[PDB]
Protein backbone atom coordinates (compact mmCIF):
# COMPACT_ATOMS: atom_id res chain seq x y z
CA UNK A 1 0.00 0.00 0.00
CA UNK A 2 1.26 3.92 -0.50
CA UNK A 3 2.59 5.26 2.57
CA UNK A 4 0.67 7.97 4.43
CA UNK A 5 3.03 11.04 2.64
CA UNK A 6 2.03 9.01 -0.89
CA UNK A 7 -1.11 9.73 -0.26
CA UNK A 8 -0.83 13.26 1.19
CA UNK A 9 0.31 14.01 -2.40
CA UNK A 10 -1.55 12.05 -4.61
CA UNK A 11 -4.52 14.24 -2.71
CA UNK A 12 -2.89 17.22 -2.19
CA UNK A 13 -3.85 17.64 1.50
CA UNK A 14 -2.47 17.34 5.22
CA UNK A 15 -3.82 13.72 6.85
CA UNK A 16 -4.37 12.33 9.94
CA UNK A 17 -2.64 9.07 10.29
CA UNK A 18 -6.46 7.83 11.18
CA UNK A 19 -7.91 9.09 8.17
CA UNK A 20 -4.94 6.94 6.28
CA UNK A 21 -6.10 4.08 8.34
CA UNK A 22 -10.02 4.19 7.10
CA UNK A 23 -8.87 4.89 3.53
CA UNK A 24 -6.94 1.53 3.80
CA UNK A 25 -9.59 -0.39 5.64
CA UNK A 26 -12.00 0.74 3.04
CA UNK A 27 -10.16 -0.75 -0.23
CA UNK A 28 -8.91 -3.97 1.70
CA UNK A 29 -12.71 -4.37 1.80
CA UNK A 30 -13.00 -3.64 -1.70
CA UNK A 31 -10.63 -6.61 -2.55
CA UNK A 32 -12.63 -9.38 -0.16
CA UNK A 33 -15.14 -8.11 -3.12
CA UNK A 34 -15.84 -9.98 -6.56
CA UNK A 35 -14.29 -5.89 -7.64
CA UNK A 36 -14.15 -6.22 -11.38
CA UNK A 37 -11.06 -4.51 -14.18
CA UNK A 38 -12.76 -0.88 -13.37
CA UNK A 39 -12.64 -1.69 -9.54
CA UNK A 40 -9.24 -3.02 -9.75
CA UNK A 41 -7.42 -0.53 -12.42
CA UNK A 42 -8.71 2.20 -9.28
CA UNK A 43 -7.67 0.16 -6.13
CA UNK A 44 -4.00 -0.35 -8.24
CA UNK A 45 -3.54 3.43 -8.31
CA UNK A 46 -2.81 3.15 -4.35
CA UNK A 47 -0.56 0.03 -4.60
CA UNK A 48 3.20 1.34 -4.71
CA UNK A 49 5.35 -1.48 -6.56
CA UNK A 50 7.46 -2.86 -3.50
CA UNK A 51 10.89 -2.57 -4.11
CA UNK A 52 10.96 -6.19 -4.52
CA UNK A 53 14.07 -7.11 -5.87
CA UNK A 54 15.05 -10.60 -5.02
CA UNK A 55 17.24 -11.95 -2.16
CA UNK A 56 18.44 -13.85 -5.06
CA UNK A 57 22.64 -14.27 -4.78
CA UNK A 58 23.74 -12.72 -7.98
CA UNK A 59 25.95 -15.34 -9.92
CA UNK A 60 29.57 -14.64 -10.68
CA UNK A 61 30.59 -15.19 -14.79
CA UNK A 62 32.19 -18.68 -15.72
CA UNK A 63 35.35 -17.79 -17.24
CA UNK A 64 37.99 -19.48 -18.79
CA UNK A 65 42.13 -19.34 -18.64
CA UNK A 66 44.32 -20.06 -21.72
CA UNK B 1 -30.11 -26.37 71.09
CA UNK B 2 -33.62 -27.71 71.51
CA UNK B 3 -33.87 -29.07 67.98
CA UNK B 4 -33.11 -31.57 65.94
CA UNK B 5 -29.66 -32.39 65.33
CA UNK B 6 -28.23 -33.25 61.48
CA UNK B 7 -30.77 -31.47 60.01
CA UNK B 8 -29.51 -27.85 59.50
CA UNK B 9 -26.59 -26.44 57.66
CA UNK B 10 -25.62 -30.59 56.33
CA UNK B 11 -24.68 -31.69 53.30
CA UNK B 12 -24.06 -35.68 52.10
CA UNK B 13 -20.60 -36.75 51.17
CA UNK B 14 -20.93 -38.34 47.29
CA UNK B 15 -18.42 -40.89 46.24
CA UNK B 16 -16.13 -39.85 48.55
CA UNK B 17 -15.65 -36.22 47.26
CA UNK B 18 -15.17 -34.13 50.42
CA UNK B 19 -13.72 -31.76 48.96
CA UNK B 20 -16.74 -31.06 46.92
CA UNK B 21 -19.21 -31.33 49.73
CA UNK B 22 -17.04 -29.11 52.06
CA UNK B 23 -17.41 -26.39 49.00
CA UNK B 24 -21.48 -26.95 48.52
CA UNK B 25 -21.60 -26.39 51.97
CA UNK B 26 -19.67 -23.22 52.47
CA UNK B 27 -21.41 -21.51 49.32
CA UNK B 28 -24.78 -22.27 50.98
CA UNK B 29 -23.05 -20.53 54.51
CA UNK B 30 -22.47 -17.91 52.05
CA UNK B 31 -25.86 -16.94 50.48
CA UNK B 32 -27.16 -17.41 53.23
CA UNK B 33 -25.41 -14.93 54.51
CA UNK B 34 -23.80 -16.96 57.63
CA UNK B 35 -19.90 -16.57 56.93
CA UNK B 36 -20.44 -12.99 56.65
CA UNK B 37 -22.33 -12.98 59.61
CA UNK B 38 -20.20 -14.61 61.76
CA UNK B 39 -17.43 -12.70 60.81
CA UNK B 40 -18.93 -9.06 61.75
CA UNK B 41 -20.06 -10.87 65.51
CA UNK B 42 -16.53 -11.21 66.39
CA UNK B 43 -16.23 -7.63 67.44
CA UNK B 44 -18.98 -5.13 68.29
CA UNK B 45 -20.49 -3.10 65.37
CA UNK B 46 -21.25 0.34 66.99
CA UNK B 47 -24.60 1.07 65.39
CA UNK B 48 -23.99 4.24 64.35
CA UNK B 49 -21.40 2.72 62.17
CA UNK B 50 -23.49 -0.36 61.47
CA UNK B 51 -26.56 2.24 60.02
CA UNK B 52 -23.03 3.85 57.84
CA UNK B 53 -22.37 0.49 56.46
CA UNK B 54 -25.97 -0.81 55.75
CA UNK B 55 -26.60 2.31 53.85
CA UNK B 56 -23.19 2.17 52.15
CA UNK B 57 -24.04 -1.52 51.11
CA UNK B 58 -27.63 -0.45 49.63
CA UNK B 59 -26.54 2.32 47.31
CA UNK B 60 -23.20 0.26 45.56
CA UNK B 61 -26.05 -2.38 44.83
CA UNK B 62 -28.36 0.31 43.80
CA UNK B 63 -25.64 1.88 41.46
CA UNK B 64 -23.69 -1.24 40.35
CA UNK B 65 -26.95 -2.98 39.27
CA UNK B 66 -27.87 0.61 37.35
CA UNK B 67 -24.77 0.85 35.68
CA UNK B 68 -25.09 -3.05 34.56
CA UNK B 69 -28.43 -2.06 32.87
CA UNK B 70 -26.87 1.04 31.13
CA UNK B 71 -24.60 -1.08 30.14
CA UNK B 72 -26.29 -4.09 28.65
CA UNK B 73 -28.59 -1.75 27.16
CA UNK B 74 -26.04 0.03 25.09
CA UNK B 75 -24.10 -3.21 23.88
CA UNK B 76 -27.22 -4.25 21.48
CA UNK B 77 -25.11 -1.63 18.97
CA UNK B 78 -21.51 -3.05 19.85
CA UNK B 79 -22.31 -4.79 16.00
CA UNK B 80 -20.31 -4.06 13.17
CA UNK B 81 -19.89 -0.75 11.50
CA UNK B 82 -22.61 -1.02 8.93
CA UNK B 83 -21.79 2.45 7.38
CA UNK B 84 -18.21 1.41 7.35
CA UNK B 85 -16.79 4.78 4.87
CA UNK B 86 -19.31 7.51 5.85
Amino acid sequence: WLIKEELEEMLVEKLSDLDYMQFIRLLEKLLTSQCGAAEEEFVQRFRRSVTLESKKQLIEPVQYDE
Amino acid sequence: AKHLKFIARTVMVQEGNVESAYRTLNRILTMDGLIEDIKHRRYYEKPCRRRQRESYERCRRIYNMEMARKINFLMRKNRADPWQGC
